[PDB]
This record gives structure tokens, C-alpha cells and sequence, in this order.
């Protein structure tokens, strides 16, 4: 089902051209004892649809009853323990009622991070 | 899904370039909330919402005043 | 009449108070005219908020997002609280990024047991553990326990 990733998608701006994505596929951490997820890698220039036909069909994630995209900084360093509480006990403890697509860094950058553990904390 | 689904953007806080964001999310129509005493972008924001010059350099003290 | 039009020019550095308190008054006039937003100028006016129990003024103007603190501005105002029973300053200083695992030393962790009365129980329970310099809490709680159901202080 993964075998026309290549083709819908495409990695490297006009001195660069496209070529056929190389990096995709299910990832698992290492040791992590997590659920297997998936990862892609996709050009800035790939139109939303195709991608979200991915999710929704290849992947098998269903269609989210909201989305709610956090945004900010302070980059490495995590955040005061306000926020931290604003962030679990506030977007996602409301989130787990409806269910919801949270959308961040997947990166272990402090907000991402504090996403990602309220998140599994709710999980 | 036939229901629409809502999206909404968070913002903790940002450099100047969380107002370029904000700017660009706003005029492709997007819900922004902005985090009250978290400083940053999001304060400038909040502040002028509910001496402008002065709380440009309070919250961006190297930005350029004229263009933020 | 110029004179006070020269005085009122600069109304920032001048409250009135009425006998219908003198603490709050004190905080919001020197909150009126710091300014400046380095953390610095605003450390005075913290302990002197942890001092006179003013929860709010320090919630309120202290703590904005306009002034970036961190850890070792709250430190000392923290032991303060701690101290003093301060439980709302505790809570607060805590609450805005204060690393707690880091803060939290043998050295400090001893000096707080320092802050019981000299005549209330727990002081006469170490003394009494002492003679049996460590606060030597671990004894006084398998005293009180015994063995069951003790904690093994430190935890
Ligand atoms: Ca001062």
C-alpha cells in the first residue's frame, strides 16, 4: 500500500528539481515500547490533498472531530510549570473528550515534548 | 468528514516571526487564541487587544519598530 | 497653580492614601514607577510582597509575561515563603518555572526543619532523636510510625 509513496510525493528553490521521495514507512523507536507510527518525507511544494488522503485512507487514521495546532518557542529549555498545567490539564484533557488531531513539532523541542507526554499521559 | 471539521491555532508565545505566522493564518481565515502572561508574540498581541511603540520594544526589544 | 500643574505633569509618582492598607498602598506606588523590565529592578518589591503577605500584587504586577524570570530570581523568595508559611507564595513561585528538583538540597532540606518553634513538639522529638548534625527526621518518624509503616527519609 506504501509501494506509490514514491510517486505521489517527491523530494528536492529554483536551483534544485524534484525527485522521487526515498524516506518513508512505518517507525519504531528504539526500545521505546511505544505504538509503531508512520513518517514521511514530502517536499514543501506537495499540495495538502494528497497528504491528507494519506492519513485518512493509507494510514488508517479516521477523520478528527477538531484540530488544534500549538505554535510557540523558548526551543530547548522546558516551560514553566504554568504552561505545563495549560497544556494538560487545560487543551488536552478537553481534547480527550471530543477526540482531536494535535498538531505540533515532532521534535523534542519543550513544546513538542510537553505535547507529546500530556498527550501520552491522557493515553 | 458530513460534518465539518473546526481548526483552531494556539499560540504560547514567538519571536517576530510568530507574527508573520499569525498575519498569514489570519488572512487565510484561522481562530488564533494567544496565552496571557506567557510573554512574546503572544502577549504583544494580547495586550494591544484588551506608548504602542513602547510595548513593541517592551515585548521585542531588538525589533524593528516601524515594521512590526 | 503652576506648581501643581508642574506636580501633576507626573502623576506616576504619587498615590493617595486613606484611612478607610499601608502595605498595598507602598506596593502599588513602587510598582508605579519601576519601569524597566530586567528582572532586576523588580526583586526588592518580591521580597517585600513575601514579607508583607501580598499575594496578589505579586501575581498581578510582579509576575507578567513582560518580565522574563528564571530560576535563580525566585530561588531566595522561595526559601523565603518556605520559611515564613507563605503557602499562596510557595504555590506561585513554584508555578512560574522554578525547578524544584534542582532547588531541593540536603543543606536547605535541613535548614527548613531549623524553622520549627523551639518549643513545639517536632523540636523536642529531633532533640530527643539527637540524643539517641543530621536532622535525623528518618528516627523520629520510625518512632512515631515504627517500622511498618515508616518512610525511609529521606524519600
Ligand atoms: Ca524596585
Amino acid at each position: 500500500e506504501q509501494s506509490w509513496i514514491p510517486k505521489i510525493f517527491k523530494k528536492k528553490d529554483a536551483h534544485t528539481t524534484e525527485k522521487p521521495t526515498d524516506a518513508y514507512g512505518e517507525l519504531d523507536f528504539t526500545g521505546a515500547g511505544r505504538k509503531h507510527s508512520n513518517f514521511l518525507r514530502l517536499s514543501d511544494r506537495t499540495d495538502p490533498a494528497a497528504v491528507y488522503s494519506l492519513v485518512t485512507r493509507t494510514w488508517g487514521f479516521r477523520a478528527p472531530n477538531l484540530v488544534v495546532s500549538v505554535l510557540g518557542g523558548s526551543g530547548g529549555p522546558v516551560l514553566q510549570t504554568w504552561l505545563q498545567d495549560l497544556l494538560r490539564r487545560g487543551l488536552v484533557r478537553a481534547a480527550q473528550s471530543t477526540g482531536a488531531w494535535i498538531v505540533t513539532g515532532g521534535l523534542h523541542t519543550g513544546i513538542g515534548r510537553h505535547v507529546g507526554v500530556a498527550v501520552r499521559d491522557h493515553q | 468528514t458530513g460534518i465539518d471539521i473546526p481548526v483552531l491555532l494556539l499560540l504560547i508565545d514567538g519571536d517576530e516571526k510568530m507574527l508573520t505566522r499569525i498575519e498569514n493564518a489570519t488572512q487565510a481565515q484561522l481562530p488564533c487564541l494567544l496565552v496571557a502572561g506567557s510573554g512574546g508574540a503572544a502577549d504583544c498581541l494580547a495586550e494591544t487587544l484588551e506608548e504602542a511603540r513602547d510595548r513593541i520594544r517592551r515585548f521585542f526589544p531588538k525589533g524593528d519598530l516601524e515594521v512590526l | 497653580q503652576a506648581q501643581v500643574e508642574r506636580i501633576m505633569t507626573r502623576k506616576e509618582l504619587l498615590t493617595v492614601y486613606s484611612s478607610e492598607e499601608f502595605e498595598t498602598i507602598v506596593l502599588k506606588a513602587l510598582v508605579k514607577a519601576c519601569g524597566s523590565s530586567e528582572a532586576s529592578a523588580y526583586l526588592d518589591e518580591l521580597r517585600l510582597a513575601v514579607a508583607w503577605n501580598r499575594v496578589d500584587i505579586a501575581q498581578s504586577e510582579l509576575f507578567r509575561g513582560d518580565i522574563q524570570w528564571r530560576s535563580f530570581h525566585l530561588e531566595a523568595s522561595l526559601m523565603d515563603a518556605l520559611l515564613n508559611d507563605r503557602p499562596e507564595f510557595v504555590r506561585l513561585l513554584i508555578s512560574h518555572g522554578l525547578s524544584l528538583g534542582h532547588f531541593l538540597t540536603p543543606m536547605r532540606l535541613a535548614q527548613l526543619y531549623s524553622a520549627a518553634p523551639s518549643n513545639s513538639l517536632i523540636r523536642n522529638l529531633l532533640d530527643q532523636a539527637s540524643h539517641s548534625r543530621p536532622p535525623d527526621v528518618g528516627h523520629v518518624l520510625r518512632m512515631l510510625l515504627g517500622k511498618m509503616c515508616a518512610p525511609r527519609y529521606p524519600s
